[PDB]
RNA sequence: GAGGUAAAGCGAAUGAUUAGAAGUCUUGGGGUUGAAAUGACCUUAACUUAUUCUCAAACUUUAAAUAUGUAAGAAGUCCUUG
RNA sequence: CCUAAGGGGGACUCAUGGAGAACAGAAAUCUCCAGUAGAACAAAAGGGUAAAAGUCCCCUUGAUUUUGAUUUUCAGUGUGAA
RNA sequence: GGUUGCGGCCAUAUCUAGCAGAAAGCACCGUUCCCCGUUCGAUCAACCGUAGUUAAGCUGCUAAGAGCAAUACCGAGUAGUGUAGUGGGAGACCAUACGCGAAACUAUUGUGCUGCAAUCU
């Protein structure tokens, strides 16, 4: 007999972290979520109300609704050959702001600051990020660092 | 009763131990893992000789018992029962299953026996003895090798007895008062914890 | 500082607990409760058996014993009234490692109360809980903590205090 | 008279024999023989 | 015979509670219920009336919670009462009422809701909630946080409750925990509550004790004796103070006899300092040597 | 961001498991003390302490590789105020 | 299966071990200390829970009314459940 | 800098055993008329701040302390693993090529930081 209940296979996913059981620290309840915020979903096993399904554990989405104790998050899930928009109601204990927003929102500010200064100096600045390039030429000094010769070592048993 | 060992030679299944899920499991044929003068102190037997696996393989408890008996018999016959301490280093914890004892319907087997799953380089049997008793103990293990399937190597250890220290580091820690007897084994000095207890337990500790 | 001869380190009785474990429920337990209310002047409380034992003739949640807690001067008076029956002689194996001691009388009329044939005689159990000032730390709701090692009550201090305050003997 | 009762603090809901109550764990009360 | 319990594995796997729970000071269940705000009232904070009693002081604070820590809006302490004319019994039920009234008036002064939301100017002990004025800002809403202190009818925390409510703050509450509440006949005897507001119970104890046990009266009510304060003029001490509290509820900090730097320099002299790694290494070497 | 598989671990929890050593028996027996004292001794077996060999699909503090969610702007960012 | 074993609030801390108290002993009741949960939570197993979700006490019927949205199984149909 | 009230992170904060603590605070501490709760004013309630004490709590310091945390020419580029071959080997398995890369272990260091308000020799 197969069993396919709602929380099947969540033995380790919904467990609390080691030495982290019990009450929720209240910064979780002091965070403010606005429509359009990007949030990570991670089910807290100790709060069983407003709990996400195991599919959304580890997914990231857009807040579309804000209620008394919960947020509505939009998730795109693959069903066959397309994506379906899923609307999940989650209590804020299972939700955290995505840290990818704060990094990109800082690059927007930095680009704006760099661009305005270049206009003040009448010069140009390039704001596109670049991949790591192959390193240039260089000269290796050997004063105090004369090359040491290594050889493969013979076989030994150490038991 | 017993199928030929070739039917259970390879680690094809996941480990299947006794648990709350399989309970009607027979006992292993091997019950004794330490033989000879197992109460000898560490300083009495400096030489260690291993029987080492060159195989990823399963060894039945029957083979472990047979090899243990063969090695023990030979070494006690040639050098005496108190000239060595033999230790079997693998315990059979994996349960083999038998089906016949319809067709393929409902074919989940019943417990049939026990086997130890050994890797390459895994020590099967260890024998601590005196140096002068090398050729005997080796010949004791070389016979026991015949009771096992696959390839095994007889390797003379670099270490003092069953200790993790080389035969030179042990002497250094011994003349420095960092080793005390614990019966058949020893305790080593620690530079951590209560200083007074450490000093009391190792009075001959020449601190540097 | 850290003076052992400090005013607040004074040993004194916290409470005296009087136990009568009559093995049954009904008239005998009610009369034992009457005896306890007579001795202490306080309404006692009945204890129920935690589980069933056929050998002892008790069953779970059957009201078996009755006990009462007295504190203050009345505890001291009852304690010395009970020590009179013991003729002021306890044993070294009557004091716990935590500094408490107890004894047991065998007839409750030796204490000095009127005897009634209807009531009969009940034995009685005496236990004294010793403690210095500041035990409220371990019993208050907010900022509850534990008592420091030097401030703890132990067997030797309680034995010496008992010998001094009552001129009695602790038979080692 | 009033009849207050001692309240329940334990959680053992089972109505059975308790832990560590075995025979032969006791000494010989008649060892003096 | 028995296993030693405090093993290294016991300490390794032990999960210590929250720092302020192990201190036995914060009930985080109640704190979560008090602090958490409706998520659609995004950054609007909930304001708590923190009321704490020490052996000598009454602390009343108006607090809003934030991620970096709680932020005090205003605070009134009982040791501020001597400025207003109450010098003794700084932990009465009436001192609690005075502290609540003071914190309410001070908060309303800080906000600007003084002329609007005056409160109960004629304290008769009737149960009443600060009702909003039509076509005007709503009254400052504050929730009572009594912490770990038990809820009993007649407790002093509800004295601060009644004072703050009468001071003009909107603090939701019921009158069934006030002194003078008849639980059998579910109505509040406002006469006894008014008695408690103006120190009536203390004055009655003074009068009842003076004619029965004069020696105990001399020790318990010393300060009143050397102040020539009798029972009949106890009430005015509170009755005037209320008025005075309403006249100037602004906070006046105590003038400090020393500066912050002087306090720090003085205190730093009596603070032991951690041994350097070399110092304890030398101690270990010496202890080894003296062991031979 | 999420994960608990490979590996690893077991002088870390749970469960399994080999060997001694040192202590306590006061809440184990046999024998030997006693004309009786439960108050010693020899022993095995128990526990306790610090160690020791070996393990787990339905054990685990830790914990990959591969695979997987989101973001990388004009429907954006900032300023003022309906 | 449950008028509480549902709902709210309050108070308390569990399993177990050690040391003590007449009968009383390995197991009755009382006291202190230790006690990260080794207990309990109707019923399988897993997860969760300690000033509680456990134990006890007080009050109750939100196990009510109206009809939408959403998650799982999914065809993104029904039913069940949330 | 100390202390209190309310906190954030939730042991670098816990645990064991010692020692010290000026000022204020906190605390223990005293009492039972009143509101209130108990077998018990022990807890809870109220009253006095008066009679006393730093003994305890609390705070800090000590320990080749237990635990915890961090780091690393520690182990180890090891174990494992993605990709590849008409590679080896009877097989079990193994080596090599292009990549990713642990855990234990070992050693060293550390042992709460901090926000708002009030207060203090």
């Amino acid at each position: 007999g197969k069993s396919r209940g709602y929380r099947s296979g969540t033995r380790y996913a919904f467990q609390r972290d080691f030495k982290k059981h019990g009450a929720i620290p209240l910064s979780t309840y002091l965070k403010v979520y606005k429509v359009g915020d990007i949030v990570d979903i991670k089910a807290n096993g100790s709060i069983q109300k407003g709990m996400p399904h195991k599919y959304y554990h580890g997914k990231t989405g857009i807040v579309y609704n804000v209620t008394k104790s919960s947020v509505g998050v939009i998730i795109n899930k693959v069903v066959g050959n397309r994506y379906i928009e899923k609307r999940v109601n989650l209590r804020v204990e299972h939700v955290k702001h995505s840290a990818c927003r704060q990094e990109f929102l800082n690059r927007v500010k930095s680009n704006a600051a760099k661009k305005r200064e270049a206009k003040a100096n009448g010069e140009t600045v390039y704001l596109k990020r670049q991949a790591a390039k192959p390193r240039g030429s260089r000269i290796i000094s050997t004063e105090g660092n004369i090359p040491q010769t290594l050889a493969p070592v013979a076989y030994e048993t150490f038991i | 009763a017993r199928r030929p060992a070739r039917c259970y030679r390879y680690c094809k299944n996941k480990p299947y131990p006794k648990s709350r899920y399989n309970r009607a499991v027979p006992d292993a044929k091997i019950r004794i893992y330490d033989l000879g003068r197992k109460k000898a102190t560490v300083d009495e037997f400096p030489l260690c000789i291993h029987l080492v696996s060159n195989e990823l393989e399963q060894l039945s408890s029957e083979a472990l018992e047979a090899a243990r008996i063969c090695a023990n018999k030979y070494i006690t016959k040639v050098s005496g029962r108190d000239s060595f301490h033999l230790r079997v280093r693998v315990h059979p914890f994996h349960v083999l299953r038998i089906n016949k004892m319809q067709g393929m319907r409902g074919a989940w087997g019943k417990p049939h026996g026990l086997a130890a799953r050994v890797s390459i380089g895994q020590i099967i049997m260890s024998a601590r003895t005196k140096d002068s008793n090398k050729d005997v103990v080796i010949e004791g293990l070389r016979r026991a090798r015949y009771k096992f399937p696959g390839q095994q190597k007889i390797i003379i250890s670099k270490k003092w007895g069953f200790t993790p220290l080389n035969r030179d580091e042990y002497i250094a820690k011994k003349t420095n008062g960092e080793v005390i007897d614990d019966g058949a084994y020893v305790k080593f000095l620690s530079r951590k914890g209560n200083l007074e207890a450490n000093l009391q337990q190792f009075p001959n500790y020449q601190y540097s | 500082s850290d003076k052992s001869q400090n005013v607040m380190r004074e040993l004194r009785i916290e409470k005296l607990v009087l136990n009568i474990c009559v093995g049954e429920s009904g008239d005998r337990l009610t009369r034992a409760a009457k005896v306890l209310e007579q001795l202490s002047g306080q309404t006692p409380v009945q204890s129920k058996a935690r589980y069933t034992v056929r050998t002892f003739g008790i069953r779970r949640n059957e009201k078996i014993a009755v006990h009462v807690t007295v504190r203050g001067p009345k505890a001291e008076e009852i304690l010395e009234r009970g020590l009179k029956v013991k003729e002021y002689q306890l044993r070294s194996k009557n004091f716990s490692a935590t500094g408490n001691f107890g004894f047991g009388i065998d007839e409750h009329i030796d204490l000095g109360i009127k005897y009634d044939p209807s009531i009969g005689i009940y034995g009685m159990d005496f236990y004294v809980v010793m403690g210095r000032a500041g035990a409220r730390v371990t019993r208050r709701k907010r900022a509850r903590s534990t008592i420091g090692n030097s401030h703890k009550t132990n067997k030797e201090d309680t034995i010496q205090w008992f010998k001094t305050r009552y001129d009695a003997e602790v038979l080692d | 008279p009033s009849a207050p009762s001692r309240e329940v603090v334990k959680k053992n809901t089972s109505s059975k024999k308790s832990d560590a109550a075995p025979a032969s764990a006791d000494p010989a009360k008649a060892k003096k023989k | 015979m028995q296993k030693e319990f405090r093993t290294s594995a016991y300490h390794s796997r032990f999960q210590t509670p929250f720092r302020r729970r192990q201190e036995g000071k914060t009930d985080y269940y109640q704190r979560k219920r008090l602090v958490t705000q409706h998520k659609a009232k995004y950054n609007s904070p909930k304001y708590r009336l923190v009321v704490r009693f020490t052996n000598k002081d009454i602390i009343a604070q108006i607090v809003s919670a934030h991620i970096t820590g709680d932020v005090v809006f205003t605070a009134a302490y009982a040791h501020e009462l001597p400025r207003y004319g109450i010098k003794y019994g700084l932990t009465n039920w009436s001192a609690a009422y005075a502290v609540g009234l003071l914190v309410a008036r001070r908060a309303l002064q800080k906000l600007g809701l003084d002329e609007t939301y005056t409160g109960v100017e004629e304290v008769e002990g009737e149960f009443e909630l600060t009702e909003a004025v039509e076509d005007g800002p709503r009254p400052f809403k504050v929730f009572l946080d009594i912490g770990l202190q038990r809820t009993t009818t007649g407790a002093r925390v509800f004295g601060v409750l009644k004072g703050a409510s009468d001071g003009g703050l909107y603090v939701p509450h019921s009158p069934n925990r006030f002194p003078g509440w008849d639980i059998e006949a579910e109505e509040l005897d406002a006469e006894l509550l008014r008695k408690y507001i103006f120190g009536g119970h203390v004055a009655e104890y003074m009068e009842e004790l003076l004619d029965d046990d004069e020696e105990k009266y001399k020790s318990i009510f010393k300060n009143y004796i050397e102040e020539e304060i009798e029972s009949e003029d106890v009430e005015e001490i509170y009755a005037n103070a209320h008025e005075a509290i309403r006249a100037d509820p602004s906070f006046k900090p105590t003038e400090k006899k020393f500066t912050k730097e002087q306090y720090k320099a003085e205190s730093k002299k009596y603070r032991q300092q951690k041994l350097t790694r070399a110092e304890r290494q030398a101690k270990v070497a010496k202890k080894i040597a003296e062991f031979k």
